[PDB]
RNA sequence: UUUAUAACUUAAUC
RNA sequence: GAUUAAGUUAU
C-alpha cells in the first residue's frame, strides 16, 4: 500500500511540474511539501491524507 | 577561429561593462585614498546608483523598508518597485500584516540613491 | 575533588585532572596578585579543561561555571541539546558572556608578567594558578635574578588558552570606542584596508611576552610553520576589523587610454595584505592572457553591479549583477513503472518485508539554492592551539612521505573531461575545451608563472544537484573558474596522481574495491593491531564547518613537495591564490555575489585529498589529546609514560622540530591506531587495551576535539564500534561488509543497502534512460553493484540480485565470462585475478 | 544551467 | 592495447 502511495505521489508531482505549476511559487512550495512528506511518511494513513490533498491540486485545474 | 571569437566576446563584455564605471563617484572614492587602492567590497556600497532588497517575511519588511523612503549604508533610498518571487508588481498598499499571507514571498525591493 | 592542572615535572607531564615564598613581597604591589595572609571555586584551567574535554552528561563543572557568572541560569540546560552548535546556535551567545572575564584575565596576565620582569623573577605561568577573576596566586616555583631582567615563560599558558579566545569572543570589546562595551562601536573609514598598526597594537596589548616574532603580513614569513604561526594570530585580530575591508583590493588602470578597474592585491583575514608584483598602470593593448585574467577578476563585475541587501541569508552580500533574482527549483524524479511492475510481480514490496524503498529524488522549491548556501553560518573563526597544531603538521606530513610531487609543464597535464563548465563568466561562451584549445602551451605556462607572483581572485558558481537520496536536503555543487583550475592542475596533479596510484597506504583514494581490492584494504588496515577493535565516525557539516586554519594547513602539507621547483615567494603566492580562489572567494548564487565565510569547495581540484589531510589531522589531534589528558602516574608501561613526557616536552617546551620524536610517535600510531582514510570517511583498527586505559583515542576524544576545534557536536548515534574482526567495518563509503567463502578461502565482500539499488532502478533523472539501449547498461551496472547480496543470509536481500538478472534477461530478449546475462560474469568481478 | 576526483562497465578506432 | 564517447557507483 505505502509503496504504491509513494510511487503515485512521485508521478503526480511530475505531472503537476510539466503543467507549469512551478511557475506559481506559492503553490509549488506546498506541492513540494506534500510530496516530501509523503515520501518521508512511515504510516499509510498520513500518506493517504497528504496524497489526496496533493491530488486535489491537480483536480482543481483542468488537468 | 574559436580563439578570435572568444577574444572578441571577452573584450566586448569588458568594454560593455564600462557604461556604468568611470562615473565621477568612482573617481571621488579612488582619488582621495592615500595610495589609490581601495577594498572592492566598498565600491558598490558607496557608488552604486540602485539598491536591491530581498525580504523574506513581513517582520523583516517593517524593520527595513517602512515607508516610501528608507536609509541604508549611510544613504537615503527611494523605492521604485516591489515585486514578489513570481516577478509580479506588488503595490505598497498591499504589503500589510493582514494581507501578508496572500502575497508570494520573498519580496524584491528596488530603490534609487537620493 | 578533581581539578585541572598543567604539569611538567621530571616525573610527570600533561594537562589532566588530579585529586587535590618571600618573593610575594616583590609582587604584592601588582594589582593582579591575590592577597596572601579572595579566590573562587574554579580556576582558568577548569574552564579550559571543561571546554577542551567536553562530554555531555559529564559536564557539571561547565554548568556550574555558566550559572555562577550569570552566563545563563539553571533552567537553560533542561532544553534538549542546549550544548549543540547546530541544533541550538544560541549557545554561542551563552559562551560569549565569558569573553570579558577572559579578556580581563589576559590583561592581568600582562600586568603580572610586567611585574615579574621588573622584580627579576623567572618562572613558568600555568592556567591553574590564575583565578576566574584573573588574580594570580602561586609563586612557589619561581627563581630570583637581577631585577629588571625577569623572564616569564608563557608558551603553554597562551597556547592552551587560544581555542577559548575565539569561542567566547574575548576581543569583542576592542570593536568599541575606548575598549568599553557600554560605548558605541568604532566607526572606521571605509577606504582603510591595511590595519597593520592595529594588529601590532593588539599583539602588544594582549601577547606582549609571547616569545616568537609575529608578522601582520604573512608575505614576510620565513617558512610554512611561520605562516601558520602568524595566520593563527591574524584569525583572532581579524574579528575586530570591519568585514568590508577584506577581500580584493582594486585600482584604476588604463588600457587604450580607457579606464578599467583591476585587482592589484588582496586583504586576507589570515594572511594579511598581499600586493601584486606585476602591475602596470598604462598599457597599449590587451593580450589573451590579460583578457582571461581580467574576465576572471571579480573587480569588474562587482563594480558594475547594483548594491544588494539580501535579508534571506546571514552572509555578506557584495552586489547584484542582474536586475532580477533567480529562484531555480529542483524537479522530481521520473518513475520506471516497467521495472516496478516486474519487481511487484516477483514478490517484493509486500508488507512486513525487510526490503522497502527509502531512496527518492526529493523536490526543492525556489528557496533551495539560497537556503543551502546559508549553512555557511556554521563556519566560525576558530583559533587553534598553535604549538599542538605545529606538532600535528609534522606528524601528519609523515603520512605523505611516500608520494612524489612538484610542478609540471602544461604540455603534460592530463585533463579527464573537456566538455564541462568553465565557470563564471567563462561558462557564458564555452566549455573547458574552448579554453584548453585556444591557449597554447606557452600561454598556459605564462599564466601559471603569473600566479607565482600575483594573486588572481575568481568567482565560484553554485548549482543545485539532481541526485537520489534518503534525505530531504538539497545538495549544491561549487563550480570553479577555468582560470583557477588550469593553474591548480599544473601545481598539484603530479602529487594527486601519485597518491591515486599508490596501494597499501593510509589514503585509499584510487584503490578499486573490485577484484579483491576490498579484501586487501581490510587486511591492510587490520595490519598488526594486537587487541583489535574497529571504529568509525562522522564529521557533522564537514564541508561548511571546517576552520580556515586547517584548510590552510592542508594546503601547506600538499605544497611541501615543491622544495626544488618553487621558491618561498612563489609558494606564498600559490597559497594566496589558493585561499583567494577556494577558501574565501566570491560566490555567484542566483545572479548575486556573496562572500563565502570559509570551508571547502566541491569543485576544487584537491578537495578529496585536502579532506583526507584534514581527517588525518583531526585523528592525530585526538590521539595527542587522549595521551596528554591521562594521569601519567597511573600509566603502568614505562615506555608509554616516557612517550607522554617527551610528547608534552616536544609540544610546549621545544620549538625546533624533533624529527626523531616525530618518527617515533608516527611509528606508535601506525602500530596502535592504524587508519584507512578516504576523504572524510575513516576506519580505524585500534588496540582496545590502550583505548580503555586512555593511551589511544576513542570516540570520546573525537567528540571533544570536534567540539573545541571544528565547532560541531558529534553525537554517538552516528558513530559505531565493532568488537569482532571477523565482522567487517560497520559502514565505509556506504558499503557494508560480509565474510564470504569464495573458493578455498574466506574473503571480505562489500555490499550496498538494497533500498539504494532498488531506488536506482525505480527512479531516474531523465526519461531517455528508459530507452532499452541505455537501460540495459544501467541495469548491468546495478547488477555488478548488487551481486554480493546473494551471499547474504537474508533471502530478502539475496533476491534483489536475481530480480536484476531476470530483468536483464527480459530486456535482452526484447532486444561466456563476458556474457553479462549469466551470473558468472558478475562473480568474476570480485575475484583477485583481474 | 549542472563542479572535482576515483573506480568499473559498455561501444567505438589505429 | 593506447586515445574518444556513454553509463553506474562512491566521496
Ligand atoms: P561524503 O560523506 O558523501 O561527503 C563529504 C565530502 O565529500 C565531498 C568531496 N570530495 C563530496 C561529496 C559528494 C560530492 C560531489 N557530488 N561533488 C563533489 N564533492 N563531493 C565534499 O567535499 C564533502 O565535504
Ligand atoms: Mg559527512
Ligand atoms: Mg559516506
Ligand atoms: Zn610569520
Ligand atoms: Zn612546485
Amino acid at each position: 500500500k505505502m509503496s504504491d502511495v509513494k510511487c503515485t505521489s512521485v508521478v503526480l508531482l511530475s505531472v503537476l511540474q510539466q503543467l507549469r505549476v512551478e511557475s506559481s511559487s506559492k503553490l509549488w512550495a506546498q506541492c513540494v511539501q506534500l510530496h516530501n512528506d509523503i515520501l518521508l511518511a512511515k504510516d499509510t494513513t498520513e500518506a493517504f491524507e497528504k496524497m489526496v490533498s496533493l491530488l486535489s491540486v491537480l483536480l482543481s485545474m483542468q488537468g | 577561429d574559436k580563439r578570435a571569437k572568444v577574444t572578441s566576446a571577452m573584450q566586448t563584455m569588458l568594454f560593455t561593462m564600462l557604461r556604468k564605471l568611470d562615473n565621477d563617484a568612482l573617481n571621488n572614492i579612488i582619488n582621495n585614498a592615500r595610495d589609490g587602492c581601495v577594498p572592492l567590497n566598498i565600491i558598490p556600497l558607496t557608488t552604486a546608483a540602485k539598491l536591491m532588497v530581498v525580504i523574506p517575511d513581513y517582520n523583516t519588511y517593517k524593520n527595513t523598508c517602512d515607508g516610501t523612503t528608507f536609509t541604508y549604508a549611510s544613504a537615503l533610498w527611494e523605492i521604485q518597485q516591489v515585486v514578489d518571487a513570481d516577478s509580479k508588481i506588488v503595490q505598497l498598499s498591499e504589503i500589510s500584516m493582514d494581507n501578508s499571507p496572500n502575497l508570494a514571498w520573498p519580496l524584491i525591493v528596488t530603490a534609487l540613491r537620493a | 575533588v578533581y581539578r585541572a592542572f598543567d604539569i611538567y615535572n621530571d616525573k610527570v607531564a600533561g594537562f589532566a585532572k588530579f585529586l587535590k615564598e618571600t618573593i610575594y613581597n616583590l609582587l604584592k604591589d601588582c594589582p593582579a596578585v591575590a592577597k596572601h595572609d579572595r579566590l573562587t571555586k574554579y580556576t582558568m584551567a577548569d574552564l579550559v579543561y571543561a571546554l577542551r574535554h567536553f562530554d555531555e552528561g559529564n559536564c557539571d563543572t561547565l554548568k556550574e561555571i555558566l550559572v555562577t557568572y550569570n552566563c545563563c541560569d539553571d533552567d537553560y540546560f533542561n532544553k534538549k541539546d542546549w550544548y549543540d552548535f547546530v541544533e541550538n546556535p544560541d549557545i554561542l551567545r551563552v559562551y560569549a558572556n565569558l569573553g570579558e572575564r577572559v579578556r580581563q584575565a589576559l590583561l592581568k596576565t600582562v600586568q603580572f608578567c610586567d611585574a615579574m620582569r621588573n622584580a627579576g623573577i623567572v618562572g613558568v605561568l600555568t592556567l591553574d594558578n590564575q583565578d576566574l577573576n584573573g588574580n594570580w596566586y602561586d609563586f612557589g616555583d619561581f627563581i630570583q635574578t637581577t631585577p629588571g631582567s625577569g623572564v616569564p615563560v608563557v608558551d603553554s599558558y597562551y597556547s592552551l588558552l587560544m581555542p577559548i579566545l575565539t569561542l567566547t569572543r574575548a576581543l569583542t570589546a576592542e570593536s568599541h570606542v575606548d575598549t568599553d562595551l557600554t560605548k558605541p562601536y568604532i566607526k572606521w573609514d571605509l577606504l582603510k584596508y591595511d590595519f597593520t598598526e592595529e594588529r601590532l597594537k593588539l599583539f602588544d596589548r594582549y601577547f606582549k611576552y609571547w616569545d616568537q616574532t609575529y608578522h601582520p603580513n604573512c608575505v614576510n614569513c620565513l617558512d610554512d610553520r611561520c605562516i601558520l604561526h602568524c595566520a593563527n594570530f591574524n584569525v583572532l585580530f581579524s574579528t575586530v576589523f570591519p568585514p568590508t575591508s577584506f577581500g580584493p583590493l582594486v585600482r584604476k588602470i588604463f588600457v587604450d587610454g580607457v579606464p578599467f578597474v583591476v585587482s592589484t592585491g588582496y586583504h586576507f583575514r589570515e594572511l594579511g595584505v598581499v600586493h601584486n608584483q606585476d602591475v602596470n598602470l598604462h598599457s597599449s593593448r590587451l593580450s589573451f592572457k590579460e583578457l582571461l585574467v581580467y574576465a576572471a577578476d571579480p573587480a569588474m563585475h562587482a563594480a558594475s553591479g547594483n548594491l544588494l541587501l539580501d535579508k534571506r541569508t546571514t552572509c555578506f552580500s557584495v552586489a547584484a549583477l542582474t536586475n532580477n533574482v533567480a529562484f531555480q527549483t529542483v524537479k522530481p524524479g521520473n518513475f520506471n513503472k516497467d521495472f516496478y511492475d516486474f519487481a511487484v510481480s516477483k514478490g517484493f514490496f509486500k508488507e512486513g518485508s525487510s526490503v522497502e524503498l527509502k531512496h527518492f529524488f526529493f523536490a526543492q522549491d525556489g528557496n533551495a539554492a539560497i537556503s543551502d548556501y546559508d549553512y555557511y553560518r556554521y563556519n566560525l573563526p576558530t583559533m587553534c592551539d598553535i604549538r599542538q597544531l605545529l606538532f600535528v603538521v609534522e606528524v601528519v606530513d609523515k603520512y605523505f612521505d611516500c608520494y612524489d610531487g612538484g610542478c609540471i609543464n602544461a604540455n603534460q597535464v592530463i585533463v579527464n573531461n573537456l566538455d564541462k563548465s568553465a565557470g563564471f563568466p567563462f561558462n557564458k561562451w564555452g566549455k573547458a575545451r574552448l579554453y584548453y584549445d585556444s591557449m597554447s602551451y606557452e600561454d598556459q605556462d605564462a599564466l601559471f608563472a603569473y600566479t607565482k607572483r600575483n594573486v588572481i581572485p575568481t568567482i565560484t558558481q553554485m548549482n543545485l544537484k539532481y541526485a537520489i537520496s534518503a534525505k530531504n536536503r538539497a545538495r549544491t555543487v561549487a563550480g570553479v573558474s577555468i582560470c583557477s583550475t588550469m593553474t591548480n592542475r599544473q601545481f598539484h596533479q603530479k602529487l594527486l596522481k601519485s597518491i591515486a596510484a599508490t596501494r597499501g597506504a593510509t589514503v585509499v583514494i584510487g584503490t578499486s574495491k573490485f577484484y579483491g581490492g576490498w579484501h586487501n584494504m581490510l587486511k591492510t588496515v587490520y595490519s598488526d593491531v594486537e587487541n583489535p577493535h574497529l571504529m568509525g565516525w562522522d564529521y557533522p557539516k564537514c564541508d561548511r564547518a571546517m576552520p580556515n586554519m586547517l584548510r590552510i594547513m592542508a594546503s601547506l602539507v600538499l605544497a611541501r613537495k615543491h622544495t626544488t621547483c618553487c621558491s618561498l615567494s612563489h609558494r606564498f603566492y600559490r597559497l594566496a591564490n589558493e585561499c583567494a580562489q577556494v577558501l574565501s572567494e566570491m560566490v555567484m548564487c542566483g545572479g548575486s555575489l556573496y562572500v563565502k565565510p570559509g570551508g571547502t569547495s566541491s569543485g576544487d581540484a584537491t578537495t578529496a585529498y585536502a579532506n583526507s589531510v584534514f581527517n588525518i589531522c583531526q585523528a592525530v589531534t585526538a590521539n595527542v589529546n587522549a595521551l596528554l589528558s591521562t594521569d601519567g602516574n597511573k600509566i603502568a608501561d614505562k615506555y608509554v609514560r616516557n612517550l607522554q613526557h617527551r610528547l608534552y616536552e616536544c609540544l610546549y617546551r621545544n620549538r625546533d622540530v624533533d624529527t626523531d620524536f616525530v618518527n617515533e610517535f608516527y611509528a606508535y600510531l601506525r602500530k596502535h591506531f592504524s587508519m584507512m582514510i578516504l576523504s572524510d570517511d575513516a576506519v580505524v583498527c585500534f588496540n582496545s587495551t590502550y583505548a580503555s586505559q586512555g593511551l589511544v583515542a576513542s570516540i570520546k576524544n573525537f567528540k571533544s576535539v570536534l567540539y573545541y576545534q571544528n565547532n560541531v557536536f558529534m553525537s554517538e548515534a552516528k558513530c559505531w564500534t565493532e568488537t569482532d574482526l571477523t565482522k567487517g567495518p560497520h559502514e565505509f563509503c556506504s558499503q557494508h561488509t560480509m565474510l564470504v567463502k569464495q573458493g578455498d578461502d574466506y574473503v571480505y565482500l562489500p555490499y550496498p543497502d538494497p533500498s539504494r539499488i532498488l531506488g536506482a532502478g525505480c527512479f531516474v533523472d531523465d526519461i531517455v534512460k528508459t530507452d532499452g539501449t541505455l537501460m540495459i547498461e544501467r541495469f548491468v551496472s546495478l547488477a555488478i553493484d548488487a551481486y554480493p547480496l546473494t551471499k547474504h543470509p537474508n533471502q530478502e536481500y539475496a533476491d534483489v540480485f536475481h530480480l536484476y538478472l531476470q530483468y536483464i534477461r527480459k530486456l535482452h530478449d526484447e532486444l561466456n565470462t563476458s556474457r553479462y546475462w549469466e551470473p558468472e560474469f558478475y562473480e568474476a568481478m570480485y575475484t583477485p585475478h583481474t
